[PDB]
């Protein structure tokens, strides 16, 4: 419930608190957002509450909206914090036409290829350096390639089931008849797109 | 007197009442110990410890013998009889793993933890080592409530009785020479920034549109830099008190013995200048304590409610006007300072006017 | 009180390795400089080589140019000095045996710009 | 000029607790000091339970010693129109009185004693 990493009790329930002002938070990111979309993915919060929360909903969070959230206080935060969160983040991926990853937000459990490798070196400089062989010093590999194969090795590990608006499984095509997701084969491409962008934004 | 039979079926959690009954240490000490270890007659019953033991009968007493040689106590069988059931139940609790601090270069452990012995374990044999672990449990406990509990360190003199309140401060004093009020206090820009954080984020979530973060980066920014919104935030926050003259806080002296010593005053004015780190108190309460400018660091504590406000009244400036000695009389702290008496000492008492002699010729 | 102002001389030392890594501050987005230089100003806040944890999946959110511009108060480790006060000394030293290098790529220019002189410095005294 | 200027002053609305709000180490991570001031001393509450009613006096404990009223003070200060004169923070309803951390493990390390320190008519 708690970590080692010492930090004061008194911040942890301002970010209790502010978690929930969901409009202030997504309009701080990106101001050109309709509050109807917003309003669609909070009214999904009330389903998914009784529900348990996963380490790729965690980490599509906390990749996105840290201009106006910290990431580190995502694992001392509460449950009502986290499907506010959630909510924004898949308004936020809604809004952006990434809607291949959003889908995968409010859900019940049931390196980098050559296209995207240039423009993700310079929008990401900082790389982790690897260990030589028998002299011949390789190239550093990027960490942002191995947070989003984390990423995918996540949400390709169980089955899913969608809790979520239904606008937002009319947008993306997805056939189904039964409530369980089906990954498509180019769910690595589609985030990559997404850290780029958010490369761009901040970078 | 607790029943330990009541408390071993009522505890409705991991129910592992075997500790000692089914471990025997074989490849245990790197989990069992680490993850869980890191009515007692001896105590009270231990007047027979000269130089000969009188409870050498091991096992199976069945008390009712009334063999009672003491001086001390008379009551001690009354207190036996009335409640017969002491130390009869097989289920005594075993203390918790925040009783036991185990980290560095070498593993650092406290004289009074003797208790372990016990984790570590014919009839004759056993039946000896079960009340040779009951009076290592006595030995425990006795040393464990003189060492941790009966010292002026230690859980009841220290800890029991209020230590490192939070929203405080600790500063010098300096005095305010100045038209003011008898209940007024100066808070510098340094302590009162930090003093008031969550003060200053409500109002700039409210004011302004910022986030949490951004209202701690400007909080924690401008602790060692004066800017106009801060100040203005301070402006606003004093006049938020709409029946008091500002924030209601308590101030303190390290020797405490008079009623002086602990006052209640008001926040009414946050200073500009960021050199100066200082609290400014009232001239006339320095005389009820022992406050001189001698370089001494005085405590403040800020009380947060109204509530809290109106119960520390009780503690003001105006109650120890009245002297607690004579009967009808008003004590000495009222007397004014030195520079304060002698500016009345030359205007009045000055040759002024010619004398009544010749003030009618 | 202008002809009495007395002079303090002050020093912060601070580690960064495999447990944590440095930030950005003083320098825009086309530099990196974890400290001032020797004979430079101090911020206006005190923050000196504000300190930030190690983490591997939070790269598009930590590592990135606009977050290591930006200090947070919590989840970090910074040291506050003076804000009016001019930088007299620096000194680095260094574990270069390591096989493993924990700091990224981008972030050891100026550490390396005063841990060389010394090293010659240092060389040139054993070889007299 | 001499020595001892006033620069060792100490701030602190929050302080980090124990794994019980005590801090020793290296702490120059903030502007001033943020470790809590003990200025609650023996002696300190003793004239604050005689003044100051029992009652009262107890509360500017439990809101130290209990983490609970701790961070209600703060939700109290942060949801608030006003940060000042807020009439109640915490109130007796949803956080009663009995989870102080000395005085639980005190009736715990009494309690595996195997008495208890209560009273009756």
């Amino acid at each position: 419930h708690k970590t080692k990493q010492r930090v004061t009790p008194g911040d942890i329930v301002a970010y209790n608190l502010d978690a929930l002002d969901v409009v202030k938070l997504v309009h701080k990111i990106d101001d050109t957002v309709p509050v109807e979309l917003i309003q669609e993915c909070l009214d999904c919060v009330a389903v998914t509450a009784t529900k348990d929360i996963y380490p790729h909903q965690i980490l599509l969070a906390q990749w996105v909206m840290h201009k106006a959230f910290p990431a580190r206080a995502f694992s001392h935060i509460n449950k009502n914090a986290v499907n506010h969160l959630l909510a924004a983040a898949q308004s936020l991926m809604w809004h952006w036409g990434f809607q291949q990853v959003a889908v995968f937000m409010q859900v019940e459990l049931y390196r980098i290829q050559i296209k995207y490798k240039d423009v993700m070196d310079e929008l990401y400089p900082h790389q982790r350096q690897q260990r030589a062989i028998n002299g011949v010093p390789v190239a550093p590999v990027n960490i942002a390639g191995i947070a989003v194969q984390s990423a995918h090795a996540s949400i390709r590990s169980s089955n899913w089931i969608y809790h979520g608006p239904d606008r937002l499984f009319k947008e993306a095509e997805q056939v189904t008849q039964n409530k369980v997701l089906v990954v498509p084969a180019t769910i690595k491409s589609v985030i990559t797109e997404l850290v780029i962008h958010l490369g761009k934004l901040n970078q | 007197v607790v029943d330990h039979n009541e408390v071993h079926d009522q505890f409705t959690g991991k129910r592992i009442y075997a500790n000692d009954y089914n471990t025997s240490n074989s490849d245990e000490k790197e989990e069992f110990d680490r993850h869980f270890y890191s009515r007692l007659l001896h105590r009270g019953f231990e007047r027979g410890l000269n130089h000969f033991i009188d409870n050498f009968n091991e096992i199976f007493q069945f008390l009712l013998d009334a063999n009672i040689i003491s001086n001390n106590k008379s009551e001690f069988a009354q207190f036996v009889a009335q409640n017969k059931d002491k130390l009869f139940p097989k289920y005594l609790p075993v203390p918790s793993k925040l009783c036991f601090v185990a980290t560095t270069s070498g593993t650092y452990l406290d004289k009074p933890i003797e208790a372990a012995i016990d984790a570590t374990l014919s009839p004759i044999k056993a039946q000896n080592r079960t009340m040779r672990g009951l009076r290592l449990y006595g030995q425990f406990y006795e040393i464990y409530a003189k060492s941790r509990i009966a010292q002026k360190p230690g859980l009841a003199r220290r800890h029991m009785f209020g230590a490192r309140l939070n929203a405080t401060a600790r500063a010098v004093i300096t005095s305010i020479s100045d038209p003011h009020d008898y209940d007024e206090l100066h808070i510098p820009w340094g302590v009162g920034c930090q003093l008031l954080k969550y003060h200053l984020t409500n109002k700039l979530k409210a004011k302004f549109n910022m986030t949490t973060r951004e209202a701690f980066s400007f909080v924690y920014e401008n602790v060692l830099q004066y800017n106009q919104i801060i100040a203005d935030l301070f402006k606003e926050l004093i006049a938020e008190a709409a029946p008091y003259k500002g924030m209601g806080c308590t101030f303190h002296r390290n020797p405490t013995l008079q009623r002086g010593s602990t006052q209640q005053f008001f926040i009414t004015k946050v200073k500009d200048d960021i050199n100066d780190n200082s609290i400014s108190m009232s001239v006339l309460c320095l005389k009820a304590p022992n406050a001189d400018f001698d370089g001494d660091q005085l405590n403040l504590t800020l009380m947060p409610d109204v509530y809290l406000t109106k119960a520390t009244e009780r503690i003001a400036p105006h109650t120890w006007v009245l002297s607690i000695d004579e009967p009808h009389e008003i004590s000495g702290n009222l007397e004014l300072q030195g520079p304060v008496v002698e500016t009345i000492i030359n205007w009045a008492h000055e040759k002024y006017l010619p004398p009544l002699e010749e003030w009618l010729k | 009180l202008k002809r009495m102002m007395p002079t303090s001389y002050s020093t912060a030392v601070a580690n960064a390795g495999r447990k944590a890594f440095f930030l950005n501050m003083y320098g825009d987005d086309k530099i990196y400089k974890p400290f001032p230089d020797i004979g430079d100003v101090i911020r206006p806040d005190g923050v000196i080589f504000a300190i930030r944890d190690h983490d591997d999946d939070l790269a598009p959110a930590e590592m990135t140019p606009r977050a290591l511009r930006t200090l947070d108060r919590t989840f970090d480790r910074a040291v506050i000095g003076t804000p009016g006060a001019k930088v007299i000394d620096i000194d680095i030293w260094r574990d270069e045996r390591v096989n493993p290098s924990p700091t990224p790529t981008g972030m050891d220019a100026q550490l390396v710009k005063y841990h060389t002189h010394l090293s010659s410095y240092y060389r040139e005294l054993l070889k007299i | 000029l001499l020595e001892k200027i006033g620069e060792d002053w100490s701030a602190a609305a929050s302080v980090k607790t124990q794994p019980s709000k005590l801090n020793n180490a290296d702490r120059a991570s903030t502007p001033g000091r943020e470790t809590a001031i003990r200025s609650f001393g023996e002696s300190e509450t003793r004239s604050y339970n005689c003044t100051v009613g029992p009652g009262p006096t107890a509360e500017i404990l439990d809101q130290t010693n209990n983490p609970l009223a701790h961070a209600a003070v703060i939700e109290s200060w942060l949801t608030a129109e006003k940060p000042s004169s807020v009439p109640v923070a915490v109130d007796r309803e949803k956080i009663p009185f009995g989870g102080s951390r000395p005085v639980a493990m005190f009736d715990h390390l009494l309690e595996c004693s195997g008495i208890a320190l209560e009273y009756a008519p």
